[PDB]
């Protein structure tokens, strides 16, 4: 619990690197790219390229955060169940500005502005020792231009889960945590501490080339 | 900063904390809704026993709201063996919306297979947010699976077919929580549907004599009058009144 390891990144594209060589996490986050069926200026990953995300390798006990907009409400739903995890919560982040107002935005596809955004909570296994119960499932907090996410969640995850090893999926660089290692193809370079994975890392990628598979 | 931290701090939920909880409009519109609203409705039915094709004619929107296990925590609830049971899709018009009260458990899942069952896409997630500013020194017991306090539910809006009349209305309802075995749900959800301006035939499936409404059907085995005649309802809709979005002028007779 007292463990506070410093931030590890890799920058890659996730689609290709072997997460084999990253050990077991209590938690797992990831914020991925849907393909949400419409014109975007960001690259998406499809369906089929999320399904096949080897996420199962991650965790043998432990929680996954998985962040869903849209059609991917469903289909995060699948990849969820798919990677074998139960989803047993779901988390709202409010969105509001500095003086606590919901920002409330409108899709030309949608019914009613949006004022949220969901994350997943996904279970595998038996995990034991994680402190349920401390945070409630909503978060109010400001939108911020380095992070699509508030930091409000690290401490939730901190506080269920203290001390222990967490990956982060399609993290940016404000992401970098201690205790986290954070994957995404925006981040500088690769930044590695854990021996153990340093020595995985040397071992599978001995060129420090990370090229599709 | 960490509305997080101060709810572990002090039992404040972060919601607690939400400000502010141009429309002339709304007058004008709220207005339309009231005047082309039918006289409100409701039929004593236990809808376990009772054929719900006996409810005509097809309905335009439906809120669903079966009674879970999970509001009951301090045999007349549904499961949602029960609830996937339904026959929704034998009394929803071709084109048509669903309102779902699905929780904050296994109902956010099962719930969105009924949708799929009954012929909808999921198209709006509504939260209704509960606010504990009346008293935050209260500690709910946790539900075995949850890995977070559970501080809201949600309404899970469907729709079925092709998609003076526009949109203001947020996926957003915020409200203190009821008293201890109120099951009552935010009459907001209401203004959110009628808003929309989608017909004028609404059914409420496991409504109660609270809840009855102008412009609505209600169905539930606690009511304890009956004046529903579907031959009277069907009247409500017949020519020249049959496609009315229910937020324009009634047609003129003599
Ligand atoms: C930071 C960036 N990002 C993308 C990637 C990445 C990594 N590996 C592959 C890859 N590909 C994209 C094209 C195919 C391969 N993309 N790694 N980091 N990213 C992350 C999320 C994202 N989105 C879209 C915007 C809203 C975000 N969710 C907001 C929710 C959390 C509150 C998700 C867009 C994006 O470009
Ligand atoms: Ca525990
Ligand atoms: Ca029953
Ligand atoms: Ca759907």
């Amino acid at each position: 619990a007292d463990r506070l390891f410093p931030p590890q990144w890799i920058c890659c594209d996730i689609r290709y690197l072997d997460v084999s060589i990253l050990g077991k996490f209590a938690v797992v986050m990831a914020d991925p790219p849907w393909d949400i069926h419409m014109e975007l200026p960001y690259g998406t990953l499809t369906d089929d390229e999320m399904r096949r995300l080897n996420i199962p390798v991650l965790q043998d006990d432990g929680f996954l955060f998985l962040w869903v907009t849209g059609r991917a409400m469903e289909l995060g739903r699948e990849c969820l169940n798919l990677w074998g995890y139960e989803r047993v919560d779901e988390i709202i982040w409010v969105k509001t500005n500095q003086l606590q107002r919901i920002i409330r935005t409108g899709r030309t596809g949608h019914w009613l502005n949006h004022g949220k955004e969901h994350c997943l909570v996904g279970v595998k296994g038996n995990p034991q020792g994680f402190n349920q119960g401390l945070d409630c499932d909503v978060i109010v907090a400001e939108v911020r231009s380095t992070s699509h996410k508030p930091d409000e969640i690290y401490g939730m995850i901190e506080r269920l889960s203290p001390g222990t090893r967490k990956i982060e999926l399609f993290g940016r660089p404000h992401n970098v945590q201690p205790n986290w290692i954070t994957l995404g193809n925006q981040l500088d370079g690769i930044h590695l501490l854990d021996p153990d994975v340093v020595a995985r890392f040397k071992q599978r990628y001995p060129d420090g080339i990370i090229s599709k598979p | 900063n960490d509305y997080c931290q101060h709810f572990v701090d002090t039992g404040h939920r972060p919601q607690n904390f939400i400000r502010d909880v141009l429309r002339e409009l709304i007058r004008l519109k709220d207005e339309l809704i009231a005047k082309s609203n039918t006289p409100p409705m409701y039929l004593q039915a236990d809808i376990e026993a009772f054929d719900i094709r006996e409810l005509t004619p097809k309905f335009d929107v439906i809120l669903l709201e079966p009674p879970l296990e999970e509001y009951y925590r301090e045999e007349k609830c549904w499961t949602w063996d029960d609830i996937m049971k339904l026959e929704i899709d034998e009394i929803a018009a071709p084109r048509s919306f669903i309102f779902l009260w699905c929780g904050s458990g296994e109902g956010l899942d099962l719930g969105r297979v009924c949708l799929r069952k009954w012929g909808y896409r999921r198209c709006e997630d509504i939260c209704w947010i509960k606010t504990n500013k009346n008293n935050p020194g209260k500690t709910k017991t946790l539900d075995p699976k949850a890995v977070f306090q559970r501080t809201k539910e949600h309404c899970l809006m469907g729709i079925k077919g092709t998609v003076i009349h526009a949109n203001v209305d947020i996926d957003l309802i915020i409200t203190e929580e009821p008293e201890i075995g109120n099951i009552e749900k935010p009459v907001e959800i209401f203004h959110i549907i009628e808003h929309f301006c989608l017909g004028r035939r609404r059914l409420h499936l496991f409504g109660r004599d609270s809840t009855i409404r102008p412009g609505w059907l209600t169905v539930g085995p606690t009511l304890t009058n009956s004046n529903y005649n579907a031959e009277t309802y069907a009247s409500y809709f017949s020519a020249p009144n049959s496609y009315l979005t229910g937020c324009t002028e009634e047609i003129e007779r003599l």
